[PDB]
């Protein structure tokens, strides 16, 4: 329950347009109370961007604007550049929680190559960690751009959460992303199951690779 | 140049306390409100609270999610603001940005956006001890064999705290080495993998070896990977 | 105005 919203994404071409909305209500936006935003740089602390709803600080240029409207806001920026690939964050204080509040982020990609299908493997337990009474499945994504993507896990055909924990998409050192998964079982359960898969979806293409305790 | 410093971030058990000062340089620090943020790691920024200047009494507000718990002071003859963090818990773990408010003047109003932000300290609450990791291979195969690749890696299991380096081949092995962030599990340790894509026609001839760091456990390990 | 709050706006 937030009482201001942002999409978690957005993407544009180099030199296009994009715009990002900062969702909220009749205590916050609505009210009159002014919209803040703030960029982020990937591993930088916050800058403000836009202050009082529109209000550039000198130094940031004109290809990026704030406006606002009745419950909502929204920045637009133009003439994108690869520089501008980053976190960007509403913020605005609310009434009925008493504090100022921020959306929820939103990640901005700049489309600078073509698209690129994942490459997945998924490795079993090593013969040394079964040894060691563990048994971790382990799914690597790479090479795909941009970044969206899922990762699911199956055991015998049936979606399993517990056990599972997946890292968000880290940049390669050849521009593209890659991403791990991990499905962390004991030994008796790891043999309990015929076959285990994980599905790594990316752009409506979908790859998945499947092990099995008696190979 | 207007400079803000967090210090005092680190390791902290459950329950325990951690000040935070932050140091302001380059400007007049009397003058302005200071207001600290947070964010968990992969996550959103959080507001904390803020606190007035001195001639409005350095009163203070804070956001629910810590009142009670966290309360802010400043010592204008130091140009230092503190987040005092009282009865911490894991879900307080988290960067700390200590952040300057503006003053520029706007329609009858002043505006009170965050002017300036420090680059943070990380604070980590956590009762798990320190733990060199497991290192395991991740074996390739023809089941990690596409179109005359193949990838092998090493598992990186169940060390804390971070951080872990990873080389391959003792630093002269770069070409295809992913090495990923971390997961944290629910027994809070964290894990983490690299892999390396090769020619499948190196495996067998070409040894690779993941060499791993934890210098928190002061633990080295070497681990060669090896085919099916 | 409402960004006079002082909930809202420390400076106010």
């Amino acid at each position: 329950e937030s009482v201001l919203t942002q999409p978690p994404s957005v993407s544009g071409a180099p030199g296009q347009r994009v715009t990002i909305s900062c969702t909220g209500m009749n205590s916050n936006i609505g009210a009159g109370y002014d919209v803040y935003w703030y960029q982020q740089l990937p591993g930088r602390a916050p800058k403000l961007l836009i202050y009082g709803n529109s209000n550039r600080p000198s130094g940031v240029p004109d290809r990026f604007s704030g406006s606002r409207s009745g419950t909502s806001a929204s920045l637009a920026i133009t003439g994108l550049q690869a520089e501008d690939e980053a976190d960007y964050y509403c913020q605005s204080y609310d009434t009925s929680l008493n504090g100022w509040a921020f959306g929820g982020g939103t990640k901005l990609t700049v489309l600078g190559q073509p698209k690129a299908a994942p490459s997945v493997t998924l490795f079993p337990p090593s013969s040394e960690e079964l040894q060691a009474n563990k048994a971790t499945l382990v799914c690597l994504v790479s090479d795909f751009y941009p970044g969206a993507v899922t990762v699911a896990w199956k055991a015998d055909g049936s979606p399993v959460k517990v056990g599972v924990e997946t890292t968000k998409p880290s940049k390669q050192s050849n521009n593209k992303y890659a991403a791990s998964s991990y499905l962390s079982l004991t030994p008796e359960q790891w043999k309990s199951h015929r076959s285990y898969s994980c599905r790594v979806t990316h752009e409506g293409s979908t790859v998945e690779k499947t092990v099995a305790p008696a190979e | 140049e207007v400079q803000l410093v967090e210090s005092g971030g680190g390791l902290v058990q459950p329950g325990r306390s951690l000040r935070l000062p932050c140091t302001a340089s380059g400007f007049s620090f009397g003058d302005h409100a200071m207001s600290w943020v947070r964010q968990a790691p992969g996550k959103g920024l959080e507001w904390v609270g803020f606190i007035r200047k001195t001639t409005y009494g350095a009163t203070t507000h804070y956001a629910a999610a810590v009142r009670g718990r966290f309360t802010i002071s400043r010592d204008d003859s130091k140009s230092i603001v503190y987040l005092q963090m009282n009865s911490l818990k894991t879900e307080d773990t988290a960067v700390y940005f200590c952040t300057r408010v503006q003053l520029d003047y706007g329609p009858g109003y002043q505006y009170y956006g965050m002017d300036v932000w420090g680059q943070g300290t990380t604070v980590t609450v956590s009762s798990a001890s320190t733990k060199g990791p497991s290192v395991f291979p991740l074996a390739p195969s023809s089941k990690s064999t596409s179109g005359g690749t193949a990838a092998l890696g090493c598992l990186v299991k169940d060390y804390f705290p971070e951080p872990v380096t990873v080389s391959w081949n003792s630093g002269a092995l770069t070409s295809g080495v992913h090495t990923f962030p971390a997961v944290l599990q629910s027994s809070g340790l964290y894990s983490l993998s690299s892999v390396v894509t090769v020619p499948s026609s190196s495996l067998g001839t070409q040894t690779y070896i993941c060499n791993v760091n934890h210098k928190p456990s002061n633990t080295k390990v070497d681990k060669k990977v090896e085919p099916k | 105005n409402p960004n006079a709050n002082p909930n809202a706006n420390p400076n106010a």
